[PDB]
RNA sequence: UUCAAUUAUUUUUUUUGCUGAGGAAUUUUAAAAUUAUUUGAAUUUUUCUUCUUAUAAUUUAAGUUGUUUCUAUACAGUACUU
RNA sequence: UUCUCAAACUCCCAAUAGGUAAAAAGGGCGAAAUAACUCAAUUUGUAUUUCACUCAUAUUAAAUAAAAUAACUCCAAGUGGGCCAUUUUUGGUAAGCAGAACUGGCGAUGAGGGAUGCUCCUAACGCUUGGAUAAGGUGCCUAAAUAUUCGCUCAUGAGAUCCC
RNA sequence: GAAAAAAUUUUUUUUUAGAAUCUUUUUAUGAGUAGAAAAUCGUGGGGUUUGUGUUGAAGCGAAAUACGUGAGUUUUCGUGGA
């Protein structure tokens, strides 16, 4: 309690180390507007629309988008349910979630593979792996490729 | 009455378990094959121990052979087992000093 | 009427035979590749080669602790797990998630590789399958492989032997029918238990965690 | 003598005991907040589009009805 | 001792049985009961269901309603689980084959006049017995009285329901709270 | 234990008598469970006082049998054996207390001509 | 199954590497023998000196070999000399003891038998370094040096412990302790 | 005089303890099992060898039955109930 | 160069705990439509719509799940003094002291053990019979071994099991 | 919609269900103060019904091979006199 905007500063408002006024074209330029998730950082420049603590590393939907403003929709727990809020951000303080680059990446290589399937007309699986037990494998192993091992007397 | 459909059955009564192993019939028809098992084991015991007794003189001599061919091989193996204990205690004791 | 009824004892007779037949076809199976087991090792160790066995891929899971004081995350896994009695058996597919959701739940369950003389003689004694419906579960006995042969039907793993060759090689089915299977209760375990306490592979007494072949002993004591 | 202080105990396992609720309205964010002038002008073609759509609909059932 | 939640039970909710000491509809959950049971038809298994929840619950209909819905129905067999009321705001003559919990007597007149037929729950399950080539309707709840009163607070901001007030009088709540000029509104 | 009679099975001996009556006089000695107050016997103190519930209950089959194997009838007028006598085999007389002497007899005699058991016709003589 | 009753731990050859990687083509192959009731023990055994020695763990390895070590003869008396590293309730010591037996196993037993009783020290706190054959002039303990005399004899040291239906409550005359 | 031990898949056996819900007017039925028959195959080749062709029975199927005692040749007794 | 440092200092920097993700009311690639937005560019983009063609799914778009006992709405109750344990922990010499964190208990709940005991351990309970065990024991009190096996130990106040 | 037994083919004896908050059957489950619910039980009066009364009611005391998980119900013996 006692709480005002920005407490916690020394923790998470501190700047990434040698980071100062970064700024640069390709910021700027994303542009998947209304369907797509998106990250919330602080940035050590930028103080005109900055989130508050809890919406800092979070991730969520954006719903809507202005001149250099973004309303992002993000999940917060409040005791007993988590609820959708409504979060003002800025350009700045946006950047693109990577969660979707792995579902499209999946995509693209699973319809490659249906394609594939679909011209031989095959039948077989574009699952993802479990990573399963490992089977059974052989190895050839001459007396000077072993080595004898024991416990350390102390030294 | 036409329209309406035919009879269903309620649930069968409570029977007892017929859970034992020896439980023949119940177990021939929970597996169809084991019949065929026991035909097998069958074979396999009514040999008895008259064949038993003129077969392992059969086996231990050709069993002799087999196992005393490699039986020396696994005894290099061993060897080189001995060796690798023996290679490690003497390094490590040269090299305490 | 009478047509139905001759239909459905051919139906019958034809589906004894095929069971008949699949069983001895695993039953050959299995035995071989067990001495092709032992010769690939022979030949190997003879030889001056290292044979690397295979993971055994699936596991029986044991419970062996009480319902009073269980942490959170371990009661959530107990849930998914399906250990819900003190001393529940399942059996389970080994990979990653599942290995790390045994290591969770660690000290309070003992388990290991079941080998499929135990696998079939523990289904054959303590067999119990869902009858009901999806969330409305009935408990009833395997007495009979019509029952089984009802709901695994579709996935043509219809009668025990075949669940049974699905539960030792870990087979194309083996969710579903581990699903449709009711987690086994087991007995208290005979001579020898003793030491609830920490687990294994500590040098003292108590079969808790990972025995591996040794889970076999346990399960044959506790049958 | 003093009363209580921080405490937050038992209410996590209460939270857990009712489940923690998530929302459900899913579809079709709504009303006054959605951006000026572009829905303005999505509601002009909406009308447009509906339009086209009932004098489709209208000729094709007074067509057939009659 | 094992750990299942709710101590494994099954617990149903709502209406367990029909409650109504009415001889005639506690005949008729019987009757439809039975043709649930051995048809294995979904619109018997409505309508017993319907038959047995609440006949507060159960709506009126709106002969503009009925009529309104029937429209693009060319078999004239309305089915109703509530009461049909009768319209006086339009001319209403299109007549139709209607299966009602309860008629109003002004309402039954006009459809039995138009040539329509207004016909009881026994009959419809003589005749009908499947339900097949026929149409199953519903009264609207629309906000009944107590919906209206209810719904996640009134006063709460972004909000629009009726709390208890008598506002038949001039000077009933309109400030501190629902005034944006006096504290603040809802 | 408990009582084997048969495929009759009673399962409570000993009918409980209510806490603390045998230390006080004004506690009525017919059992009642603690169950309006908290009392430290309800909480389950071992061999401090058992006390009843659902589980001793009669078997579906038994549920309200005599040993005679015939539920028990009450009878106060005679024209009541009327219904009950074809069933005569599954259940048996009782006589009311309240039955005058002359009416007694008469209803004795006519229920020994009915051919069904009467187990009180042996007294009031 | 025999008739045999008492005395039980074995000896492990166990044989592991490191997994296989585009970074290592060819792992390093580690070996180690392991005394230990058991093959999962003697696994847990080998892994904690993997860990302790390499930077191997199970999660990053492979097991190569486990198979159980039989003794050359069961009846033949050995001198073995075992090296251990142990931890008292302060610190570690080393210590390297001799014992007369005719299994490997049984000297083991031997060792923490009398850790246990000499030290009060426990299993966990344990770590066998080498047990070998030591040659009978070889020998330091001097307990161990009685034995490999000439000729040797006693008149019985051993109180009786007859089987348990002869233990009865009552005697009917005074007993001796043992024959002269 | 021996032919280990421990796993693996199996097959039994000596005494013996406890238990018996139930009662099948269109499922205690059906198949299985086993026996005596009958016909065709099989294969480790068989006195508990396998399948299927036909026929009968039975039970290991398809939740205890039987025999002999006793109470007692009573009318409430010291037994029996409580 | 060198010695020691801070949890109210930070080059670097964990484990644990925490967040987003895993396709059919949707997604693909296309055409056509609609506009008062956009852009020279009323098909430049946008968004929407109508038509298409088509994405795994016999089981599956990674597992696992007595996953609907889930949702959702209503009406009303009791409660608003808490207390105990491990681990982390602040004040105070310390406290069975004051104050927390996470979880589990007790409270409101017990059976068996811990001689004994509100919280430790085992384990949570319809009524009964039989079984086999848990914690825990097995000289006698007091139910099971005066068990086996290797050590150590003599004490003119020996020593004897977590919480204790 | 016929099962058995007793007799001496033909007589006799036992049983012979349809109440839809009911009956048959299966499987799972059973902690509990504050607190909420349901099913019961008992007391005074009333309408209604069909019974108990002076060859003795209510009441009461002692009880009952009694019934019900239980609250309680019912009954026997003794008192009692409406």
């Amino acid at each position: 309690k006692s709480r005002g905007k920005r407490s916690g500063t020394r923790y998470k408002f501190s700047k990434k180390f040698r980071k100062h006024g970064e700024c640069t074209a390709n910021k700027y330029l994303e542009k998947l507007n209304y369907g797509d998730y998106v990250d919330i950082v602080c940035d050590s420049t930028q103080q005109k629309g900055m989130p508050f603590n809890y919406y800092h590393g979070k991730t969520g939907k954006i719903f809507h988008i202005t001149k250099r403003g973004v309303g992002v929709l993000v999940n917060k727990r409040v005791k007993h349910r988590i609820e959708q809020k409504k979060v003002c951000v800025r350009i700045e303080h946006v950047r693109k979630s990577r969660c979707n680059e792995d579902f499209l990446l999946r995509k693209i290589k699973n319809a490659e593979l249906i394609k594939e399937a679909k011209l031989k007309n095959e039948h077989i699986n574009i699952k993802r792996k479990t990573e399963g037990p490992k089977p059974a494998a052989m190895i050839k192993v001459p007396p000077s490729k072993i080595i004898t091992i024991e416990p350390l007397p102390f030294y | 009455q036409a329209s309406l459909l035919a009879k269903k059955k309620p649930c069968k009564k409570r029977l007892q378990n017929k859970n034992s192993l020896t439980n023949f019939a119940v177990r021939c028809r929970l597996n169809p094959a084991y019949k065929l098992l026991r035909s097998l084991a069958v074979l396999r015991m009514r040999k008895s121990i008259l064949e038993k007794s003129k077969n392992k003189k059969e086996k231990r001599v050709q069993k002799q052979i087999q196992k005393k061919e490699l039986q020396k091989i696994n005894h290099d193996y061993y060897k080189g087992v001995a060796k690798a204990v023996k290679k490690k205690k003497k390094r490590e004791e040269k090299k305490a000093k | 009427a009478a047509k139905k009824i001759k239909t459905l004892k051919l139906i019958n007779k034809k589906k004894r035979n095929d069971l008949r037949q699949r069983t001895l076809r695993y039953e050959e199976e299995y035995e071989s590749e067990r001495k092709k087991i032992i010769e690939l090792k022979r030949e190997a160790r003879k030889n001056n080669c290292f044979y690397r066995e295979a993971e055994k891929k699936v596991v029986f899971v044991i419970r062996l602790k009480g319902v009073n004081k269980l942490p959170p995350k371990v009661r959530s896994v107990f849930r998914l797990l399906r250990l819900l009695q003190v001393h529940n058996g399942v059996f389970v597919k080994v990979n990653k998630a599942t290995k790390e959701m045994l290591k969770i739940v660690e000290p309070y369950v003992t388990y290991g590789y079941p080998t499929l003389s135990t696998v079939r003689k523990l289904l054959y004694k303590r067999g119990y399958v869902r009858v009901g419906k999806v969330r409305r579960y009935a408990r009833k006995k395997i007495q009979d492989n019509a029952d089984i042969s009802k709901h695994l039907g579709k996935y043509n793993v219809h009668g025990i032997e075949d669940m049974v060759y699905q539960l030792y090689t870990c087979g194309p089915v083996f969710k579903k029918v581990n699903n449709f299977l009711w987690a086994f209760k087991l007995k208290p375990p005979r001579k020898g238990f003793k030491a609830k306490r920490h687990a294994f592979n500590e040098p003292r007494p108590g079969d808790w965690g990972n025995r591996e072949a040794h889970i076999n002993e346990l399960i044959n004591r506790m049958i | 003598a003093k009363s209580k202080n921080h405490t937050n105990h038992n209410q996590n396992r209460k939270a857990h005991k009712n489940g923690i609720k998530k929302p459900k309205k899913h579809k079709f964010m709504s009303r006054k907040g959605l951006d000026p002038n572009f829905f303005r002008n999505q509601k002009y073609c909406l009308k447009g589009i509906q339009k086209k759509k009932k004098e489709l609909k209208l000729k094709a059932k007074q067509e057939k009805n009659n | 001792g094992i750990a299942l939640k709710n101590v494994g039970r099954i617990k149903k909710h709502g209406r367990k049985h029909l409650v109504s000491k009415n001889p005639y509809l506690r005949l008729l959950v019987k009757l439809y009961n039975f043709l649930a049971r051995r048809t294995n038809a979904n619109f018997n298994k409505i309508i017993a269901k319907r038959l047995i929840m609440p006949k507060r619950y159960r709506p009126p209909l709106s002969l503009s309603k009925l009529q309104y819905h029937m429209a693009n129905h060319p078999n004239d067999i309305a089915v109703v689980v509530g009461s049909i009321t009768d319209d006086k705001r339009l001319f209403s003559l299109k007549q139709l084959k209607v299966c009602a919990l309860r008629f109003t007597e002004t309402a039954r007149k006009r459809i039995e006049d138009a040539g329509g037929e207004c016909l009881t729950f026994d009959q419809l399950a003589l005749k009908y017995p499947t339900g097949k080539k026929c149409v199953l309707l519903r009264g609207p709840t629309k906000a009944r009285t107590a919906e209206k009163h209810f719904g996640k607070a009134p006063g709460k901001p972004k909000s629009k329901a009726r709390p208890y007030v008598r506002s038949k009088g001039r000077k009933f709540e309109k400030a501190r709270g629902r005034r944006k000029s006096r504290a603040y509104k809802k | 234990a408990v009582k084997k009679v048969g495929k009759i099975i009673k399962k409570r001996t000993k009918k409980f008598t209510r806490f603390q009556s045998n230390r006080f006089m004004r506690v009525k000695p017919a059992w009642r469970k603690p169950r309006g107050i908290d009392c430290r016997v309800r909480r389950r103190y071992k061999g401090t006082n058992l006390m009843p519930s659902i589980g001793y209950g009669s078997n579906k089959k038994t549920k309200f049998l005599l040993p005679n194997n015939k539920y028990k009838y009450v009878v106060k007028n005679v024209k009541e054996m009327e219904p009950l006598i074809m069933n005569h085999t599954k259940y048996c007389v009782q006589i009311a207390h309240n039955v005058s002497s002359k009416k007694r007899k008469q209803i004795i005699e006519r229920a020994k001509q009915m051919n069904v058991s009467v187990i009180n016709a042996k007294a009031r003589l | 199954i025999d008739n045999s009753l008492n005395t039980n731990i074995h000896q492990y050859h166990i044989v592991g590497r490191a997994i296989p990687t585009a970074k290592d083509k060819n792992p390093n192959v580690y070996r180690m023998c392991i005394f230990a009731k058991n093959d999962t023990n003697a696994k847990s055994r080998f892994w904690y000196f993997m860990k302790k020695i390499n930077k191997l763990k199970k999660s990053n390895g492979e097991l190569l070999a486990c198979e159980q070590i039989k003794e050359r003869f069961p009846l033949r008396v050995k001198n073995y000399g075992v090296l251990l590293r142990y931890d008292s309730r302060t610190g570690t010591h080393n210590m390297y003891k001799e014992f007369r037996d005719t299994t490997k196993e049984g000297a083991i037993a031997q060792l923490y038998s009398e850790m246990a009783g000499r030290h009060r020290a426990r299993a966990s706190s344990i770590n066998i370094i080498r047990i070998s054959e030591i040659s009978s002039s070889l020998v330091r303990r001097p307990h161990i040096k009685q034995l490999l005399k000439r000729r040797l004899r006693f008149p019985a040291l051993h109180l009786p412990t007859l089987q348990k239906e002869y233990r009865k409550k009552f005697a009917s005359k005074r007993p001796s302790t043992y024959r002269m």
